[PDB]
């Protein structure tokens, strides 16, 4: 099962990133998928989901509105539009297999390598 | 008129009710006997038996809650047996996964997670505010003496808290079917490596 993240980098609080995650092994059409990131000195924590066909999404409260999470299932890619970006928001963030419910993200076979977002001046 | 079940749920069958049962109990005489979980006894009640303490089971097979309906009298009872999806859905078979278990003072329980199809059967609290729908779903394996099975769910919810802002902490310990972690206030939770499927049939219970 592999997951590699791009898509990562430095801006200025209110911009704005694109994070790609593209997924091999596994029947990336059959997997809810998830973001997670861990700010410097805390745990692991949920940012973003959505099922399978897309139809369905979930963000913390401390992200809805401002971040986008979608799939393109054909090209077997999972992407999070970051906008109005925080301070707050910096963190490695990392793509993994399944929902947040699951806590699949707690292993380290079932995510990405990670990426790493800044948000200051 | 005729009156509705008690409640509606996925009632699992006699294997995988006895696979999750045996997987439970072996959880518990692990936990019990983790240098980490001795050292919090204070922040849950010599050692301690969590198999007694957890003293009260379900009887026969397990089962996971959809809607309890307490007969027609309970809020939203009626219009959650008049869906079509409830009523498609009624004595058909499923596969369930369980990718927690978890133990508070209060209960000892597994966490369900539910497929798309699956969710289309949950209804329609404050506990869960922020959570996805379907946070609460689980199965109760076991509850201290003075404690009801209402509580396993409202455990969860408040474990899923505490998850879902990063605030688990780092695993304190490996267990043969996964990833232990301390959340504090006697709450621990087991993320398996792998998760259990069980097979269960949806139905009414009436008791």
């Amino acid at each position: 099962v592999q997951l590699e993240e791009s898509g990562g980098g430095l801006v200025q609080p209110g911009g704005s990133l694109r994070l790609s995650c593209a997924a091999s092994g596994f029947t990336f059409s059959s997997y809810v998928m998830s973001w997670v990131r861990q700010a410097p000195g805390k745990g692991l924590e949920w940012v973003s989901d959505i099922n399978s066909g897309g139809s369905r999404t979930y963000y913390t409260d401390s992200v809805k509105g401002r971040f986008t999470i979608s799939r393109d299932n054909a090209k077997n890619t999972l992407y999070l539009q970051m906008n109005s970006l925080k301070p707050e928001d910096t963190a490695v963030y990392y793509c993994a297999r399944d929902s947040l419910l699951s806590t699949r993200y707690l292993h380290t076979s079932e995510r990405g390598q990670g990426t790493q977002v800044t948000v200051s001046s | 008129k005729d009156f509705l079940p008690l409640y509606f749920g996925w009632f699992l069958t006699k294997k995988s009710s006895e696979t999750l049962r045996k997987a439970g109990q072996v959880f518990l005489e692990e936990l019990g006997n983790h240098k980490a979980f001795k050292k919090e006894l204070r922040h849950f009640i010599e050692k301690l038996e969590l198999v007694s303490y957890f003293g009260k089971r379900p009887p026969g097979v397990l089962h996971c809650t959809t809607k309890f309906c307490d007969y027609g009298k309970a809020a939203g009872a009626e219009e959650y047996a008049q869906q079509e999806v409830v009523k498609r859905s009624y004595g058909k078979a499923f596969k369930l996964s369980i990718s927690a278990l978890f133990v508070t003072p209060k209960t000892a329980g597994a966490q369900v997670v539910l497929t798309d199809q699956e969710l289309q059967l949950w209804p329609s609290a404050s506990a869960s505010e922020g959570l996805p729908p379907g946070s609460r779903a689980h199965v109760t394996l076991g509850c201290a003496a003075d404690v009801q099975p209402v509580q396993t769910g409202l455990d969860l919810l408040d474990i899923l808290q505490q998850v879902k802002g990063g605030s688990q902490g780092e695993a304190v310990g490996e267990l043969p079917r996964g990833k232990l972690y301390s959340l504090g206030k006697g709450r621990w939770m087991l993320s398996l490596t792998k998760k259990m499927e069980v097979k269960a049939i949806f139905t009414g219970y009436y008791g």
